[PDB]
């Protein structure tokens, strides 16, 4: 085995080959010298990073107040309507015009139910809503167990039919406004624009059972939020029926839950338990209602009732008060069969002045005596709901609201607030949005206070959704590079806008379906959850971001400046970036906004360019004929005019571009002049590149492709085959080796991907990149990133010529931080190129953690896909792991033994490089396996939560809730 | 009523409506099974 300084001294003269080669051929020094060459096609403008984000702030303030204008009037107009409306039963004789969505718009059919007359509508085709639609009319939903035609039904569609005018007034004012919608009381909804629906009632054969009073933006500004505490009954009487009943109603009770609501779910058979791992009230958020909805279904039932325990063990429950809690609305929801004791006692202490609201639910079809429970939800200000079937279910555990929602109609005024949900997916397929609500009141005679029988219930919600595509309209990240970015936050942690935020929704648990009891025909219900993905889960956790984290949900401004390390945009290296970020609060609203630049990215290049001949010579230069001298040219879909689109076949793209230049001078009057202007100036610094440096070396022998991303989008592989093999993203701001080329100071190598598909190998190769790094006035910048493909059988040459080709004594590799494997000396492992090292020796590898050489740290994805388990794809948590040298030292020295056997490896760090050279003893010497350590998104379900939340992350509820009003009728049930 | 009583207890959706849960309904089972109307069916919930 060869001494550590005949390893020092032959690693030293194959990094000075690699990077010689890479210095050379891609032209560093080049492309640095022709960006200080000029020095006056531009000019170097600072981000300050307290400015921007007081732009940013106030233009989602004054989106988010423009769209609340609206919902005012709306909600005005709403009031005043049916204030004036006659409560007509005459329907056959005056028709009621309306558009109904989920019909068939045929004309020959004409089905022409009584007291109802449809609308055939004309059907634009739009952008803004990626669906056919009519400006004309606003649509109508019926859910599809209710009738329409019914008076109560049909008394809507008369008297909401007065919205269609204000409708109108709100995007004739605002073209960008999306969706407006207002969710009825009865169940029935109206949006404007008209669209038919996305699931046909019969005409497909999956079948919509939509209801607006269950979807969570209508639940949100139907009432206040609430610690609610589920009871079940589980004596031996509910056996039966009535016990299949029950665990699917408190299952469907929790999906009107919110995270701001808590809630926690014990039962009672002669002592209480609480169903679960928790004893308090919980934050109710996806992960924890899954928690409970997991331990209401194992219940047995067995044993006497016991309703006074019961009661104790809910009333302590609501009292605890050393927990998070919502502390707003307290109720406590019984879900029993009969009952012969109404348990007076319990109730004269726990609630003496009716504080908790109790509600009753007598389920199943049995002959127990109901009296009792009765009294008890009258006696407490609550209400009595029977369930007897499955199909009752769904309109009984949503319909709690309308009690809920009572001490907000008396509060006037002062409860019209807007509030914004979580973001979620649109119902009509938008993307994610989020919805700002208002609520509406009933308001009949108002002018002389004649009746308030039924007035104390809201007429229904009303909202208008903001997608989150109109807010990253308003959080520009051109200027800055590819590492700043702009984060929102709600007052919850979760976070409304960030780049690892996915249209995906958030998952939970390993994903069990089984297979031998889905009967082929059904449908099934498919999703409604809010995306919400945490700050602390969007990004690697650290300790000096959960005090930035806490610091701006109590909507406070500063800034910190830090050393953290960055997760890699594909999932396999972690840098240690030096950021800085910077947050202050939209002044509006509860979000506060923030925003992340690495130090080197405080200055911006504008182009500076207006000479008639200077843009017209830089802009053929990006012509698809003219690639036999420049390179396979590229060019990132950003939004230049508002008229050619990003096109996603790039050939495609880059014509109607380049057509649009030439059909049109740059000036464009509808059209911002700086983002195309960079460009230009851009592909006149890839060319000067391309032309007096990359042609005058046509080949050089190990070197097999050359590019340079840049800033500007117009990356630029050299031959035309190359750039066939060129797979990148051409969004020089979504490719992961631009973003880790910044991070460092040295060439970067990155690995191949192991098997796949598509040529990633021998025939492309190993890329090394590294970061142009120029000064102006004494000011940092890094504009592009050049770099090489490597031959990988050249470079098999130089390293053969005591490691053999093929060697029985002994094995030697390098290895690029991340631990994956890029040269062997085997054959046997440089065909498993780009493949996970601890995959193919994973002995050593385990070694090599342990001796520090190297660092990991796993992560949670919570928004991936797998393949089910047995007990085509669901949402599922993954875990990630990625590698990273944590310890600067060159040379590590040492032995490992597995048992009755050593090998001595040595290790040595290649300087100026992320690379690393390792020699040790041939495998085969001595037969090891310990386990084959794995880096991939594996599947699994963690974190455990039962543990996060005996110690929740910090969290700020609303300031305003409604509840208890002295003046409630407190006598309906 | 001992042996039946309480004990169709089953998880199904549909209706055992000849049950021997009262005394009146007990009695009003015992009687058709006298006049032998449908007996197969109250003796095949009684063996589930
Ligand atoms: C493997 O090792 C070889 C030899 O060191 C290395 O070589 C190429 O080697 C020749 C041998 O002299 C170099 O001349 C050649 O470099 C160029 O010519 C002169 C030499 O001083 C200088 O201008 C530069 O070194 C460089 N510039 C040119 C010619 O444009 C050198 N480069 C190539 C690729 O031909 C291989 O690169 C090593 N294997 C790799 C690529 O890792
Ligand atoms: C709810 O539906 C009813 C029934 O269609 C609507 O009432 C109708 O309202 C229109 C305009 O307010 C009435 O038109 C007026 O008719 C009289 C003659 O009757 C004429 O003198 C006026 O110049 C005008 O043309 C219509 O007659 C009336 N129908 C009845 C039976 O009274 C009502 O408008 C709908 N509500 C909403 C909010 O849209
Ligand atoms: C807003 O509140 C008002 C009352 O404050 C509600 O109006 C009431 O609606 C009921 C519906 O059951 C009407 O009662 C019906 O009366 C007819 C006679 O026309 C009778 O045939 C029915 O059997 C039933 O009793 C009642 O007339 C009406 N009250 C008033 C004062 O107009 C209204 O429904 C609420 N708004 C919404 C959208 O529900
Ligand atoms: C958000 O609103 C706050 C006030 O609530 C603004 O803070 C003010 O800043 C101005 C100068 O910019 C000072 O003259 C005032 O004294 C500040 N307010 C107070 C009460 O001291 C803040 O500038 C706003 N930020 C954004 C981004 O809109
Ligand atoms: C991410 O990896 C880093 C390794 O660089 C971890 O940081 C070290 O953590 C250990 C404890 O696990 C401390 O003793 C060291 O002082 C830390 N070193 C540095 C430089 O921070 C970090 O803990 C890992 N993160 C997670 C969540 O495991
Ligand atoms: C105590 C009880 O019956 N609860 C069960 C538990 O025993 C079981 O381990 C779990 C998973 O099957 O489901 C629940
Ligand atoms: C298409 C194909 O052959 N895929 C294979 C896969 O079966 C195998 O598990 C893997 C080894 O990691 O190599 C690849
Ligand atoms: C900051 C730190 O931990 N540095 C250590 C260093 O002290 C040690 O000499 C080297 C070799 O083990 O590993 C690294
Ligand atoms: C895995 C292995 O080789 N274990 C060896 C065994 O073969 C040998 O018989 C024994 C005595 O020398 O020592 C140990
Ligand atoms: C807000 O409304 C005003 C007035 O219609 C308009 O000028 C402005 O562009 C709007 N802002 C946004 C972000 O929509
Ligand atoms: C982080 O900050 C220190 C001190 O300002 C600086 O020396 C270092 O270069 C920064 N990190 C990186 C990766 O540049
Ligand atoms: C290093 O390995 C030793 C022996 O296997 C072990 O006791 C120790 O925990 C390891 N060090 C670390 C950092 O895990
Ligand atoms: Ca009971
Ligand atoms: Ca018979």
């Amino acid at each position: 085995f060869p001494s550590a300084v005949t390893i020092k001294s032959w690693v030293d003269k194959m990094q000075e080959d690699l990077v010689t080669l890479a210095k050379t051929a891609s032209g560093v020094h080049q492309l640095v010298d022709i960006y200080e060459k000029y020095q006056d096609l531009y000019t170097v403008e600072p981000n300050n990073a307290r400015q921007l984000v007081e732009i940013a702030a106030r233009d989602i303030e004054k989106l988010l107040s423009n769209r609340s204008k609206a919902l005012v009037r709306l909600a005005l107009e709403a009031e005043k309507v049916q204030a004036a409306h006659q409560w007509r039963e005459d329907f056959a004789s005056n028709e009621v015009v309306y558009y109904n969505a989920k019909d068939d718009l045929d004309p020959e059919k004409n089905d022409s139910e009584p007291g109802s007359q449809r609308i055939k509508p004309v059907f634009i085709d739009d952008a803004n809503f990626r669906r056919q639609v009519s400006y004309q009319h606003a649509a109508v939903h019926i859910p599809t167990d209710i009738y329409e035609g019914s008076t109560i039904v049909l008394n809507e569609l008369n008297w909401t039919s007065a919205l269609d005018d204000v409708f109108k007034k709100n995007r004739e004012e605002d073209p960008s406004l999306l969706w407006q919608v207002f969710g009825s009381a009865t169940g029935l909804a109206r949006y404007y624009p008209a669209s038919p629906w996305v699931d046909n009632s019969r005409t497909p054969n999956k079948i919509d059972l939509y209801d607006v009073r269950r979807r969570p933006w209508y639940i949100q500004g139907a009432a206040s939020p609430k610690d609610m505490l589920i009871l079940v009954d589980v004596s031996g009487s509910v056996s039966g029926l009535t016990l299949k009943l029950i665990r699917t109603s408190v299952s469907e009770m929790l999906e009107t839950l919110s995270d701001d609501d808590f809630v926690n779910v014990a039962s009672f058979n002669s002592n209480a338990q609480d169903v679960s791992c928790f004893q308090h009230l919980v934050q109710a958020n996806v992960r924890n209602k899954k928690v409970l909805k997991d331990a209401v279904n194992n219940i047995t039932a067995k044993g006497i009732t016991d309703y006074k325990k019961g009661f104790s063990f809910a009333f302590e429950q609501l009292l605890n008060y050393n927990v998070s809690r919502a502390n707003c609305n307290k109720i406590i929801m019984l879900f029993t069969d009969g009952g012969e004791e109404r348990a007076q006692e319990i109730f004269a202490k726990y609630n003496k002045d009716k504080k908790v609201r109790v509600f009753t639910f007598s389920v199943g079809q049995h002959n127990y005596d109901r009296g009792p429970i009765q009294w008890m939800a009258c006696e407490n200000k609550g209400y009595y709901y029977e369930i007897p079937s499955i199909g009752a279910i769904r309109i009984n555990t949503q319909e709690y609201l309308d009690v809920l929602g009572r001490p907000m109609v008396l509060a006037g005024d002062k409860a019209k607030q807007v509030q914004w949900t979580n973001v979620y997916l649109d119902a009509l397929e938008l993307g994610l949005v989020i919805t700002g609500t208002l609520p509406v009141f009933n308001i009949t005679g108002q002018f002389e206070n004649k009746t308030n029988l039924k007035n104390q219930l809201i007429l229904g919600v009303m909202g208008v959704d903001v997608s989150l595509e109109d807010i990253k309209r308003l959080t520009p990240r051109f200027t800055l590079c590819p590492n700043g970015y702009y984060f929102a936050i709600d007052p919850n942690g979760y976070v409304l806008l960030h780049p690892n935020l996915q249209p995906k929704p958030i998952g939970v648990g390993i994903p069990t379906i089984n297979l031998r009891k889905r009967r082929p025909n059904v449908q099934n219900p498919k999703s409604q959850e809010p995306v919400t993905l945490d700050f602390l889960d969007a990004e690697l956790e650290n300790d000096i971001k959960v005090e930035i984290r806490n610091k701006m949900i109590d909507g406070e401004s500063g800034e910190k400046t830090f050393r953290t390390l960055v997760k890699s945009q594909d999932e396999r290296y972690i840098d240690k970036g030096n950021r800085t970020y910077t947050w202050t609060p939209v002044n509006g609203t509860d979000y506060s906004l923030a925003l992340v630049l690495p130090t080197y990215s405080f200055y911006y290049i504008k182009a500076k360019i207006e000479e008639t001949i200077t843009q017209a010579r830089y802009s053929e230069t990006l012509k698809p004929d003219n690639f036999e001298e420049s390179g396979y040219t590229f060019l990132a879909p950003r939004d230049y005019c508002s008229d050619l689109k990003p096109s996603d076949n790039n050939t495609e793209f880059l014509l109607n571009f380049n057509e649009f230049i030439d059909r049109k001078t740059p000036n464009n009057p509808s059209c911002n002049t700086d983002l195309i202007n960079r460009v230009l100036l851009d592909a006149g610094f890839t060319n000067e590149l391309v032309q007096n440096y990359w042609s005058k070396q046509k080949n050089i022998k190990g070197v097999k492709a050359r590019f340079v991303v840049t800033d500007g989008g117009i990356t630029r592989v050299y031959p035309k085959e190359a750039g066939e093999n060129w797979q990148e993203n051409p969004e020089t701001y979504e490719d992961s080796f631009y973003k880790r080329s910044l991070d460092n100071d040295n060439y970067v190598f990155t690995a191949p991907y192991f098997n796949k598909s598509g040529p990633g190998a021998y025939e492309s190769g190993i890329m090394v990149s590294k970061a142009v790094e120029i000064y102006i006035q004494g000011k940092l910048l890094k504009p592009a990133v050049v770099g090489i493909k490597i031959d990988v059988n050249s470079w098999i040459e130089n390293f053969t010529k005591d490691c053999k080709r093929n060697s029985d004594v002994m094995d030697c590799v390098i290895l690029d931080d991340g631990g994956f494997l890029l040269m062997a000396n085997h054959d046997d492992y440089t065909n498993q190129i780009g493949r996970f090292f601890g995959e193919i020796d994973p002995s050593l590898m385990r070694h090599l953690v342990n001796i520090s050489v190297y660092a990991f740290n796993k992560s949670y994805d919570y928004q991936s896909v797998c393949e089910p388990g047995a007990a085509s794809k669901q949402s599922c948590i993954t875990e990630q792991t990625q590698y990273f040298f944590d310890n600067d030292s060159k040379s590590f020295s040492g032995v490992l033994d597995c048992g009755n056997c050593s090998r001595i490896f040595h290790v040595e760090k290649l300087m100026n490089t992320n690379l690393i050279f390792i020699m040790v003893e041939s495998k085969g010497t001595c037969p090891c396996d310990t386990r084959l350590l794995i880096q991939a998104e594996q599947t699994s379900d963690g974190p455990d939560p039962c543990d996060m939340v005996k110690q929740p992350r910090y969290r700020k509820g609303p300031d305003v809730c409604f509840d208890n009003n002295v003046l409630e009728d407190y006598t309906d049930c | 009523m001992q042996l039946f009583g309480g004990r169709y207890d089953f998880e199904d959706t549909e209706v055992r409506r000849s049950n021997f849960d009262n005394f009146p309904q007990a009695l009003i089972s015992v009687f058709q099974v006298l006049t032998g109307e449908d007996w197969n069916s109250v003796m095949y919930n009684g063996i589930m």
